[PDB]
């Protein structure tokens, strides 16, 4: 980055990785509940 | 277009396969002066009221978000709004209401001792996710109960409010050099001019005349039934160019008077590199980011959401209307997706998030 | 002219010995806004807004209202000078030391010589056909039949009327005229 900046356990990449991961787990698992419905 | 299939992502693939068979005519199309005349139009209308908006942030958020930064997320988006968006007639670029909003969340973010540009990312984090899950159950449909009736009403606000933030420019311009009798002949000019300047403000007012003037007489020239027709339409698309080439080369000749002219960064870098540099860490650039922040942020999202809704599809029915003559088709839930997740992208490298600004 | 910097201190009586700030440029602005009401209030006449009668009130008013606003508009602003109508103070000749209301024909200050009053004729000869051809072509574009003239012209009395007021005002001392076409 610019100037110092406060060391992380996680990189740049790999917190966006990570958070990218997550979004995807949570859509994934709306869009599985949101198929459950409206069969049963 | 707005109808529901009931199938999660319907919209989107409907809007794909009513949009991308033409685009081999979307480039074919573009043979004519008049799209060179809308391009040059537009870069100006594009670029001078985002000057001016990464200008106000660049003041109000101690220079964290700028012009710069604000150049290139509309580049950007631009170019990906184009590519792959289904209306490309829209313009992507920052409004008043999004200052208004990054004004009231830096004032919040000082109050608290937050980092403020990581709330923007966490902010973009959430809008994705939002955006994700409206165009999956279809949330576009929504669109089709507003009628013509909010949709004027709108653009009529939109349009006296954009009237009323031009003249007051001019008013604040004549305001900062008033008409005196005297004035101090020795005056710093760097940065800016520190007092009352001589035929400044009247020279300023002429020339916004004669550009308003020039464009006027040149659209009534597109009509009119002078000169061959062909001539008369290449005239009339660059009405615009033409006038404010006359007022550019008009200014030019005249040395002695100073008038405000277009302001731009040297370069392509951060307008503050102590605050932050290209890429901001989610976790925090100089203090760790609160856990509490982090699921908070969707208020503010939401909000945001909210705003480039009603403001992207207000614009996309006005420029979609039948009585347009819009024989391509136009895709809602597209070009939303591609708006909140540009945005959200954004958002991440510290670059403003845009709308589909209506004028 | 437009300079960068100007003296702030210039004699304003009877007339700006230098140049000032923001004259010219306000004089222009005037001069556009005057002509601009001038013509929006034209097309207003044959407009189809408002009651015709107020419309036709309005339309007929048009030159002094767009006088009344810019006057008023220059009156606010102080500061800046904007050069005014300037009128004699009486009813009085321009030069006493000339002549004075009545010329005397055989001489004022020295006695007139007798070969000019014969040969006066040619410059009166020219002056005629100046006022002459002023006056019938005036005439004859404000008498057009095109124009709705229902009360009719008369080329030989006008003539005779103009030719002889400028006549009799040369001998106060006075400018003879004529039917500008204006
Ligand atoms: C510098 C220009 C060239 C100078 C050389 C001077 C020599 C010169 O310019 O004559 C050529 C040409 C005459 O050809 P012509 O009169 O047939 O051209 C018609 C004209 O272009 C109309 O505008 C067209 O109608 P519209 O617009 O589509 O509705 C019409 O097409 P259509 O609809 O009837 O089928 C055309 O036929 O000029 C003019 O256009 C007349 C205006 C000349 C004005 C004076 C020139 C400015
Ligand atoms: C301040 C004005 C009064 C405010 C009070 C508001 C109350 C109010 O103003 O209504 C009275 C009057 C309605 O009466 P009305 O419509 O019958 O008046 C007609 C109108 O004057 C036309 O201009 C005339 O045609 P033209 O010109 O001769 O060819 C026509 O005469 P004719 O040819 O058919 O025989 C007239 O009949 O107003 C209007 O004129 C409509 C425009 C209102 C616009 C809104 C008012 C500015
Ligand atoms: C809306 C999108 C962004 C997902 C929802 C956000 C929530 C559920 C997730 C996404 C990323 C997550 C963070 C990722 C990494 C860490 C570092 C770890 O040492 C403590 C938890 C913490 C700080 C997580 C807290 C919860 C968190 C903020
Ligand atoms: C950059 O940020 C610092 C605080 O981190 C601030 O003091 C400074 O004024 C900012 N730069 C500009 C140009 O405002």
């Amino acid at each position: 980055g610019e100037r110092v900046q406060l060391a992380h356990h996680f990189s740049e990449p790999e917190i966006t990785l990570i958070i990218f991961g997550v979004m995807a787990g949570v859509i994934g698992t709306i869009l599985l509940i949101s198929y459950g419905i409206r069969r049963l | 277009p707005l109808q529901q299939t009931g199938q999660l992502f319907g919209g989107l693939v409907r809007d794909i396969r009513r949009r991308y068979p033409y685009y081999l005519s979307d480039i074919t199309d573009a043979f004519s002066p008049q799209v060179l005349a809308a391009v040059i139009f537009i870069y100006f209308a594009a670029l001078s009221p985002a000057i001016t908006f990464g200008g106000l942030l660049g003041e109000k958020t101690r220079n964290q978000m700028g012009v710069s930064e604000l150049l290139i997320s509309t580049a950007v988006q631009g170019i990906l709004f184009a590519l792959l968006g289904a209306q490309p007639l829209l313009v992507v670029g920052f409004s008043g209401p999004l200052l208004v909003f990054e004004e009231a969340f830096f004032s919040f973010c000082e109050t608290n001792g937050l980092e403020y540009i990581v709330g923007r990312v966490w902010i973009g984090f959430w809008l994705i996710l939002l955006v994700v899950l409206v165009v999956a159950f279809e949330g576009s449909f929504l669109v089709r109960f507003i009628s013509r009736y909010t949709q004027e009403i709108f653009s009529f606000l939109i349009s006296l409010i954009f009237i009323y933030e031009t003249f007051s420019k001019l008013i604040k311009i004549f305001q900062d050099h008033p008409l005196q009798k005297t004035y101090n002949y020795n005056v710093l000019m760097v940065p800016k001019p520190q007092g009352p300047l001589p035929n400044t403000a009247l020279l300023s007012l002429v020339l916004m005349a004669g550009t308003f003037f020039f464009a006027m007489m040149l659209r009534k020239f597109k009509n009119s039934s002078y000169f061959p027709g062909k001539l008369r339409r290449v005239i009339g698309d660059f009405g615009v160019p033409i006038s404010i080439l006359i007022m550019v080369l008009v200014d030019f000749f005249i040395q002695d008077t100073y008038t405000q002219k277009l302001s731009v960064p040297d370069g392509f870098k951060v307008s503050n590199s102590s605050a932050r540099g290209w890429v901001i860490h989610p976790l925090g650039l100089r203090s760790e980011f609160p856990i509490w922040m982090m699921f908070a942020s969707a208020l503010p999202a939401l909000l945001v959401f909210i705003l480039i809704f009603l403001e992207s599809q207000i614009t996309t029915l006005i420029v979609s209307k039948p009585e347009r003559k819009m024989v391509k088709g136009s895709g809602f839930h597209l070009d939303l997706l591609l708006v909140v997740g540009m945005g959200g992208v954004a958002a991440l490298f510290g670059m403003p998030w845009l709308s589909a600004t209506t004028v």
